[PDB]
């Protein structure tokens, strides 16, 4: 799964978790298996304007 | 008249009911926890812990 969230709020991406994301965007059971890897797009995914 | 002779029937007794006394009073313990009732428990923090 792939998504683009902001930079201070992938804390909310873990089992257990409480947050804005983590309970009206994106929600992962207790006991998940598997892994997560997260890395900045500033220089892509953002524009000046 | 004279009471006291029969000391081994009042002793099964005695022992049952002590018995039967204490399991049901060892239910009001923490034994570690923050709370000996269970709904509170439930009801007060989050579940994971």
């Amino acid at each position: 799964d792939s998504f683009v969230i902001r930079g201070d709020e992938v804390r909310q991406i873990a089992p257990g978790q409480t947050g804005k994301i983590a309970d009206y965007n994106y929600k992962l059971p207790d006991d998940f298996t598997g892994c997560v890897i997260a890395w900045n797009s500033n220089n892509l995914d953002s524009k000046v304007g | 008249s004279t009471a006291s002779a029969l000391g081994k029937l009042q002793n099964v007794v005695n022992q049952n009911a002590q018995a039967l006394n204490t399991l049901v009073k060892q239910l009001s313990s923490n034994f570690g926890a923050i709370s000996s009732v269970l709904n509170d428990i439930l009801s007060r923090l989050d579940p994971p812990e």
